[PDB]
DNA sequence: TTAAAAGTGCATACCGAACAAAGATAAAATT
DNA sequence: AATTTTATCTCCAGGCGGTATGCACTTTTAA
C-alpha cells in the first residue's frame, strides 16, 4: 500500500508539521489536490497531518478547507479528523455552538469522545487541549508460571544497592546528560605519546586553515542547497528543505566535518556514507527536539527522584525492581527511501563543497575535490567508493592529531541506564535505542514486541535493565602492561597488535591491510579504557531479533577479546568469605586450560602446585618465569592470578574484598538444550548434564568413537584406515562437532576437516580427499549414535520451516518466557534505486512485507535460532532470580559471571532454572503455538508435520541440579 | 563440452594451416584434447612433433600406443591447458599440471620477449568457457608468467562466433566495443586463419560422442602472437592492474567523455593530460582507439613533477 | 484554438568476469 | 514422471551500476 512516493510526500508532511512550516505544505496540498492524477497520491493521513499541522496555529479556515478538500475527495473524516478541530478550539477560544456540532457529527461514527482519547494517540497537550475544548459542552503484574516467583511481593527479597552517594550519582547523570547533548566526546589517544616538531606544526596549521576553509564553504553549500530545494518546492514538487531545516546549519557543518574526519584511507561504500549520515541526522533531530520540547527538565526531576532507589545511602518507602519504580513515581522514524535520498543529499555536498590544493609539499595553483568517486569491481558486480586523496591522508598521519572522537552512543554511559518500561524508552536518556537490533527499514520486529501484551514482555525488559545497572571499571595494573606493549613494539603472539611501522611484496600488504584493521581496532578500545580509567561506568543491553542480548556500547565491553574482558572488572566488591579463594583458583586453572579434563578437586591440587609461578607472574609480569603467557588466555589469567595473589598475601582470605568477574562457562549448551528438549539418555550423560565425578567431554567421546571405527577398518585391511595412526584427536574434529547445533552437512564439516589436516605435516597430502571423505561419515555416524534425539529434532524443525515457507509464510514463535520472535529472511526481486547526479545508489528496501519468504534462509535458520532464544530465556531467569538474592550478575550468552564468594549460589539457582525451564512442555507449546498461527486459515501436510512431535526419552531432569560439571 | 574432428577431409584442411603455415620445420606443436587422434594423425603424417595434452586418461593408452608402434614423435602428457598452473592449493592434481614442470619434462627452455617464438600452441577453446580462457590468458601474458613465462606463444584456437565478435569490436562498432577486446588487441595481432560451420566436428560430452545453435554458429580459427613491443618503460608486468583497473572504470560508463573518467581515476589535470595526446576535451569512451589508451596511460604514468599519479591501491578488489 | 513533440514518471530486461578440483547428496528447478 | 542444477554452517545492522527499452501520462510547442 506504501507506494515509493506516498511515503515520501507523508513524510515531508510529518517533517513541515516538526519544523511548523505549514505554509509549505498547504501549498503543496494543494498543488497535489489541483491535479487528478497527482491526487490520487493523497490518503486520509496526509489530510489529517496537514490540518493537525495548523490546529497547533489556531487557524480555523484552513482546516475549514481541509475538511473541505477531504469532503470532496470522497474519503470518510476518521476520530483523529475530528479531534484536530476540537483541539483547535481550545487555543483558539471559539463559541459553544461549533463544540456542539463537532461532537454530535462524532454520532454518526458512533465512537464516544472518551474513545477518541482511548483510540487516537494524541499528544499530553494534545489531550489537554481536546479535554477543556469538550468540558465547555459535555500497574499489572506478570503471572505467567516461570516468572511468578520473580514478581511476587511476598517472600524474601534482598535486591542489591549501589556503592556510591547519591548526591555523586546525580553529579555523574549531570555529566552524563551534558556529554548526551554535546554529542560528542573527545578521547586522548595512546598512541604518539608526544611528537615535537617543527614538520607536526606545519601539519596542523595547514589542516586547521583547510578545515576553516571546508566549513565556509559547506554553510554556503546549505545554503544554496536550501534555496534550491525551496524553489523546488514552490514548484508543486517533493524535496528535502524540511529535512534540512530539522537542525542548525552549524550543526550540519559539524556533522560532516567529524564524518569527513572518520572517513578511513581506504574509503567506504556509497551506500555506507548514506546510511551513516542520514542515522547521524535523525539522532541529532531527536536530541534537539526534546532539548527544545522541554523534556530533558521532565526526565532530570523523575531521574533526580529515582536515583534514590539505587543509591547507597538512600532508601525507599518499599523495594522494588527499578522499572516498577520508575513507573509508580510518574512515567514523563523517517521511511528508508527519505533516509537514503538524504544521506546522499549531504554526502555529494560533502564530496563537492571540499576543495583542497593539488600539492601540500611546498608553496600548486589549482584546487582538486578532497574526495573522489571511483568504483571497485567484484567479479561481474560494481560498488562506488568515496576514497580520500592521498595527499590528504599524508596530512591526516603527518599531524598527528593527539584527540579522536567518539559518538554519543560509542562511548559507556557515565550514569545508570533507564529503565525498560517499554520498546520504545530505554538505555540512553535522550539518544533513541531499538530494543531488538536490527537493518533500518525492519518494522517487523518491533511491531510485535509493541503489540504483544504489556505484561508478557515485562520478564525480558526487567532482565535488560539488571543487566545494565551493573558497574564495571578498568583494570589500572593490567591496563598499563597493555599501553606499555601498544605504544612501544606490540605482541602479535599475546594479542597486542605489531604498530604499522614496525616491519610484519603482495602477501607483505595483505598481512599489512589486516595488522593496519587490527591497530586501528586497538587504538579506538584502548583510547576508550584509558579514558574511562578513572570512572565508573555502565553498559546498555539490547535483544536481537531471537532474544540474545548483547551491549549497545561497540567499542568496548565484556563481548570482546581477551584484553577487552581482561580490562573490565566490577566496580562494587564483595568479601571472599569461605568458598571465595578456592573459585579463584578453580577460575584461573580454567583458564589456563591445561586441566580441562580433571575434578574439580583436581584443578584446585593443581592451582596449589604452581603457585610460585602464580606469584612470580603476578609480582613480574614481564620480567619473570613469564608463566602466564602459556595460558589460552594470557591476559585474563594475568588478572586472576594478579586478584589471587593479592587475595593469599592477605591477613585474612575470607575478609579479602574482590572485584574479579568469575566466569561458569556451559558445556555445549546448544546440545545441553537439545538432550533436555529430546531428553535423550546417551547424550545427556556426555553433555555434563548427568551427575558424575569426572567432566565429561563430548569433543573426546566423539574423538574416541571416531578412533575406535578407525581401528575395525584397519583390521579390514582398508588403505584409508592404514593411513591413520592416532591422527584422530578432539583437535581435529571439535569444530565440525561443535556447529551440529547450526545444522552443518557433510559438505560444510568435510572443507573444516581438510584445513585441520592441513597443517598436520605428519600426514601424507595425496590422502587428504579419500581421508576427510572418511572421517566425514565416521563423525556424522558417532553423531547419530550418541544423539538421535537431536537428529530427530533438527530434522522436524527444518521440515516444518520448510512447509511454513513453502505455505508463503515467515516463521515465528513465542519464547517460554513469552517475548515473540519472526525470522527476516526475504527475497530481494524487485530492484530499488534512486537516481543521482554522481552515482544512483541501490538499496534494499528491508521493510517489505510483499516481499516472498526466503525458504532456504528460513528453514536453515530454524533450528540454531530457536536454541538461542531457549538460552536466552535460561540466562534471564537465571540472571533474575539472581536478582532476588542480591547477585551481581552478567552473562556472556552463556558465560555467566558473579562475584568469586556468590559462585555457588549462582550455580544453585542456574541449574534450578534449567531443571523448570524444560519442565514446561517447550515442545508441544511451539507445536501447538505453530498449529494456531500457521495452519488456522497443502495445509494437511503442513499440519501433520507440526502435529507429529518426536516422543521425549526416558531421562529424569531433576538430576541436573546434583550435576557438579553442567556449569563450569 | 567439446568437440573434436569426425571428418578425414576436415582434418586433412586443418593439416597445412597448422603445420605448413610455419615454413621453418624444428617447430613443435602442443596440441590441446586431441580426442580420438584423427587430427594428431593428420598433423603426424604431416611430421610435426605433436606432443598431445589430453585433459583425462580415458584416450591416453590409443595415442600411446598409436605413437610407440612406429616410434612416432606423440608424447601424450597427461595435462590440460585449461587448468595449467592453478594458483589453488600447493599438490597438483596430474590432470592439472604446474606449467614449470611440464616444460621441463617437455624439453623446452626460456628465451627472451625481443627474442624468436620458442612453439604453437593449438586445439579448440572451451565450449562455455571462453571468456573466462581469454581472461586467464591475458592476465598470465601481462603478467609475464604461465605459459607465457618462457616466451611469446601463438595460440592457435577455434573460437565461437559470438565471443569472436566482441574480440574484433573496434571504435567504429561501440557496441560490443569492450574492455576484453582492448587488451587483446593491444597484445596479439589477432588474424582469422579459417572459418568453419560447427556442424562439421562432434561434441564429445562427458557420458560420450543450444546445440543446433552451437553448430550453426560458425567457428573462427583465430591466432593469437603476442606483438614484440608490448612491454614498455612505462608499461610493465608490474603496473598492468592499473592499466586493467583504467579499462575496467573507463567502460563502467561507457557513454561518458575520458575527461571525467580521468578525475575519478587520477588527481591530474584532465585538460593538460588531454592535451598531450592530441585529443579533444570532448572525447567519449567508444571512440577511443585501443593504441589510445595506451599511449593515455604511459602520458599519465610519466608525470616528472608529482608525488600521486594513481587511485588504486590494490584496496579496491 | 487544436494537436503534438517533449518530457516525466514507473517497471523491466540485459550487459560487464581470473585465479582447479577431487564426490556425495538432496532438495529445487527443469524437462 | 524425470534430468538437470545447485547449495552445502546460526547470529552479533546491509544493498551492483549502467544503458537501453517500453509504457502511460502531463506538458510545452507546432499550426
Amino acid at each position: 500500500q506504501l507506494s515509493g512516493q506516498q511515503q515520501r510526500l507523508l513524510a515531508f508532511f510529518k517533517c513541515c508539521l516538526l519544523t511548523d512550516q505549514l505554509p509549505l505544505a498547504h501549498h503543496l496540498l494543494v498543488v497535489h489536490h489541483g491535479q487528478r492524477q497527482k491526487r490520487k497520491l493523497l490518503t486520509l493521513d496526509m489530510y489529517n497531518a496537514v490540518m493537525l499541522g495548523w490546529a497547533r496555529q489556531g487557524a480555523f479556515k484552513e482546516l475549514v478547507y481541509v475538511l473541505f478538500m477531504v469532503k470532496d475527495a470522497g474519503l470518510t473524516p476518521d476520530l483523529l479528523s475530528y479531534a484536530a478541530a476540537l483541539q483547535c478550539m481550545g487555543r483558539q477560544d471559539q463559541d459553544a455552538g461549533t463544540i456542539e456540532r463537532c461532537l454530535e457529527q462524532m454520532s454518526q461514527e458512533g465512537l464516544k469522545l472518551q474513545a477518541l482519547f482511548t483510540a487516537v494517540l494524541l499528544s499530553e497537550e494534545d489531550r489537554a487541549t481536546v479535554l477543556k475544548a469538550v468540558h465547555k459542552v459535555k500497574p499489572p503484574v506478570n503471572t505467567s508460571k516461570l516468572l511468578r516467583d520473580v514478581y511476587a511481593k511476598d517472600g524474601r527479597v534482598s535486591y542489591p544497592k549501589l556503592h556510591l552517594p547519591l548526591k555523586t550519582l546525580q553529579c555523574l547523570f549531570e555529566k552524563q546528560l551534558h556529554m548526551e547533548l554535546a554529542s560528542r566526546v573527545c578521547v586522548v589517544s595512546v598512541e604518539k605519546p608526544t611528537l615535537p616538531s617543527k614538520e607536526v606544526k606545519h601539519a596542523r596549521k595547514t589542516l586547521k586553515t583547510l578545515r576553516d576553509q571546508w566549513e565556509k564553504a559547506l554553510c554556503r553549500a546549505l545554503r544554496e542547497t536550501k534555496n534550491r530545494l525551496e524553489r523546488e518546492v514552490y514548484e508543486g514538487r517533493f524535496s528535502l528543505y524540511p529535512f534540512l531545516c530539522l537542525l542548525d546549519e552549524r550543526e550540519v557543518v559539524r556533522m560532516l566535518l567529524q564524518v569527513l574526519q572518520a572517513l578511513p584511507a581506504q574509503g567506504e561504500s556509497f551506500t555506507t556514507l548514506a546510511r551513516e549520515l542520514s542515522a547521524r541526522t535523525f539522532s541529532r533531530h531527536v536530541v534537539q527536539r526534546q532539548r527544545v520540547s522541554g523534556q530533558v527538565q521532565a526526565l532530570q526531576n523523575h531521574y533526580r527522584k529515582y536515583l534514590c532507589l539505587l543509591a547507597s545511602d538512600a532508601e525507599v518507602p518499599e523495594p522494588c525492581l527499578p522499572r516498577q519504580y520508575w513507573e509508580e513515581l510518574g512515567a514523563p522514524p523517517w521511511p528508508l527511501p527519505v533516509q537514503m535520498e538524504l544521506g546522499k543529499l549531504l554526502a555529494e555536498m560533502l564530496v563537492q563543497a571540499t576543495q583542497m590544493p593539488c600539492s601540500l609539499d611546498k608553496p600548486s595553483s589549482r584546487l582538486v575535490p578532497v574526495l573522489y568517486h571511483v568504483y571497485s569491481f567484484r567479479n561481474v558486480q560494481q560498488i562506488g567508493i568515496l576514497k580520500p586523496h592521498p595527499a590528504y591522508v599524508q596530512l591526516l598521519e603527518k599531524a598527528a592529531e593527539p584527540t579522536l572522537t567518539f559518538e554519543a552512543v560509542d562511548v559507556p554511559m557515565l550514569c545508570p541506564p533507564l529503565p525498560w518500561t517499554s520498546p520504545h524508552s530505554g538505555a540512553f536518556l535522550l539518544s533513541p535505542t531499538k530494543l531488538m537490533r536490527t537493518v533500518e527499514g525492519a518494522t517487523q520486529h518491533q511491531e510485535l514486541l509493541e503489540t504483544c501484551p504489556p505484561t508478557a514482555l515485562h520478564g525480558a525488559l526487567d532482565a535488560l535493565t539488571q543487566l545494565g545497572n551493573c558497574a564495571w571499571r578498568v583494570n589500572g595494573r593490567v591496563l598499563d602492561l597493555v599501553l606499555q606493549l601498544f605504544q612501544a613494539k606490540g605482541c602479535p603472539q599475546l594479542g597486542v597488535p605489531a604498530p604499522p611501522s614496525e616491519a610484519p611484496l603482495a602477501h607483505c600488504q595483505k598481512v599489512a591491510r589486516e595488522m593496519h584493521s587490527l591497530r586501528a581496532e586497538a587504538l579506538y578500545r584502548l583510547s576508550l579504557a584509558q579514558h574511562l580509567r578513572d570512572r565508573v561506568f555502565w553498559l546498555p543491553h539490547n535483544m536481537d531479533f531471537r532474544g540474545r542480548t548483547y551491549p549497545c556500547p561497540p567499542h568496548f565491553n565484556h563481548l570482546g577479546s581477551d584484553v577487552a574482558r581482561a580490562l573490565l572488572e566490577f566496580a562494587q566488591g564483595r568479601p571472599l568469605g569461605p568458598h571465595g579463594l578456592d573459585w579463584l583458583k578453580i577460575h584461573l586453572v580454567n583458564l589456563t586450560g591445561l586441566k580441562k579434563r580433571e575434578p574439580l578437586r583436581k584443578r584446585l591440587a593443581f592451582a596449589e602446585e604452581v603457585m610460585d609461578d602464580i606469584l612470580d607472574s603476578a609480582d613480574q609480569p614481564l620480567t619473570g618465569r613469564k608463566w602466564w603467557m602459556g595460558a589460552e588466555e594470557p591476559w585474563q589469567t594475568l588478572a586472576c592470578c594478579m586478584e589471587v595473589a593479592n587475595a593469599v598475601r592477605a591477613s585474612d582470605p575470607a575478609a579479602y574484598v574482590s572485584h574479579l568477574p568469575v566466569h561458569q562457562d556451559g558445556s555445549c549448551n546448544g546440545l545441553q538444550h537439545y538432550a533436555a528438549l529430546g531428553r535423550d539418555s546417551v547424550g545427556a550423560a556426555s553433555v555434563n548434564l548427568e551427575p558424575s565425578d569426572v567432566p565429561q567431554d563430548v569433543y573426546s567421546g566423539v574423538a574416541a568413537q571416531v578412533e575406535v571405527f578407525r581401528r575395525q577398518d584397519a583390521q579390514r585391511g582398508m588403505r584409508v584406515a592404514q593411513v591413520l595412526e592416532g591422527f584422530i584427536t578432539r583437535k581435529v574434529v571439535k569444530q565440525t562437532v561443535m556447529t551440529v547445533v547450526y545444522g552443518v552437512t557433510r559438505y560444510g564439516g568435510r572443507l573444516q576437516i581438510e584445513k585441520r589436516l592441513r597443517e598436520l605435516s605428519d600426514f601424507p597430502q595425496e590422502f587428504v580427499w579419500e581421508a576427510s571423505h572418511y572421517l566425514v561419515r565416521q563423525v556424522f555416524k558417532s553423531l547419530q549414535e550418541m544423539f538421535s534425539g537431536t537428529r530427530a529434532i533438527q530434522h522436524w524443525l527444518t521440515e516444518s520451516a520448510r512447509l511454513i515457507s513453502h505455505m508463503g509464510s515467515v516463521v515465528e514463535w513465542v519464547t517460554p518466557l513469552g517475548v515473540p520472535v519472526i525470522q527476516p529472511y526475504r527475497l530481494d526481486s524487485k530492484v530499488k534505486q534512486i537516481g543521482g547526479g554522481i552515482q544512483s545508489i541501490t538499496y534494499t528496501h528491508n521493510g517489505d512485507i510483499s516481499r516472498k519468504p526466503n525458504t532456504r534462509k528460513q528453514k536453515n535458520g530454524f533450528p540454531p535460532n530457536f536454541i538461542h532464544s531457549l538460552d536466552s530465556s535460561h540466562m534471564m531467569l537465571t540472571a533474575l532470580h539472581c536478582y532476588r538474592k542480591g547477585l551481581t550478575f552478567v552473562s556472556v550468552h552463556d558465560c555467566y559471571w558473579t562475584h568469586a564468594a556468590d559462585v555457588s549460589v549462582m550455580n544453585q539457582v542456574c541449574r534450578e532454572q534449567f531443571v523448570r525451564l524444560h519442565s514446561e512442555p517447550i515442545l508441544q507449546d511451539l507445536s501447538r503455538f505453530l498449529v494456531k498461527r500457521f495452519c488456522s486459515e497443502e495445509a494437511s501436510q503442513l499440519k501433520e508435520t507440526l502435529q507429529a512431535v518426536p516422543k521425549p526419552g526416558a531421562f529424569d531432569l531433576e538430576q541436573v541440579k546434583r550435576s557438579t560439571y553442567f556449569f563450569s | 563440452f567439446k568437440r573434436y574432428v569426425t571428418d578425414r577431409r576436415l582434418a586433412e584442411t586443418l593439416a597445412q594451416i597448422y603445420l605448413g603455415k610455419p615454413s621453418r620445420p624444428p617447430h613443435l606443436l602442443l596440441e590441446c584434447n586431441p580426442g580420438p587422434g584423427i587430427l594428431t594423425q593428420a598433423l603426424l603424417e604431416a611430421g610435426a612433433k605433436v606432443v598431445a595434452l589430453e585433459s583425462d586418461k580415458t584416450f591416453i593408452p590409443h595415442l600411446e600406443s598409436l605413437g610407440k608402434n612406429l616410434d612416432g614423435k606423440l608424447r601424450v602428457i597427461h595435462c590440460d591447458f585449461f587448468k595449467l598452473d592453478p594458483r589453488s592449493g600447493g599438490v597438483i592434481k596430474p590432470p592439472a599440471m604446474s606449467s614449470r614442470g611440464l616444460f621441463k619434462n617437455l624439453g623446452i627452455e626460456a628465451v627472451p620477449w625481443t627474442a624468436d617464438i620458442p612453439l604453437k600452441v593449438v586445439g579448440m577453446f572451451p565450449s562455455r568457457g571462453e571468456k573466462r580462457a581469454l581472461w586467464k590468458l591475458a592476465y598470465d601474458l601481462y603478467s609475464c608468467t604461465s605459459i607465457y613465462k618462457f616466451g611469446r606463444i601463438e595460440v592457435n584456437m577455434f573460437i565461437g562466433e559470438k565471443e569472436f565478435q566482441k574480440l574484433m569490436a573496434d571504435p567504429g562498432n561501440p557496441d560490443l566495443y569492450h574492455v576484453l577486446s582492448v587488451i587483446w588487441q593491444l597484445a596479439c595481432e589477432i588474424k582469422v586463419l579459417h572459418m568453419e560451420p560447427w556442424s562439421s566436428f562432434d561434441i564429445y560430452t562427458r557420458k560420450g560422442p543450444e546445440l543446433l545453435d552451437q553448430l550453426q554458429q560458425k567457428l573462427y580459427l583465430i591466432q593469437m602472437i603476442p606483438r614484440q613491443n608490448l612491454f614498455t618503460k612505462n608499461l610493465t608486468p608490474m603496473n598492468y592492474n592499473i592499466f586493467f583497473h583504467l579499462l575496467k572504470h573507463c567502460f563502467g560508463r561507457r557513454s561518458a567523455t575520458v575527461i571525467d573518467h580521468l578525475r575519478s581515476l587520477t588527481p591530474l589535470d584532465a585538460r593538460d593530460i588531454l592535451m598531450q595526446i592530441g585529443k579533444q576535451e570532448d572525447e567519449k569512451v567508444v571512440n577511443m582507439h585501443p593504441q589510445d589508451f595506451k599511449t593515455l596511460f604511459e602520458t599519465i604514468e610519466r608525470s616528472k613533477d608529482c608525488a600521486y599519479k594513481w587511485l588504486y591501491d590494490e584496496t579496491l578488489e
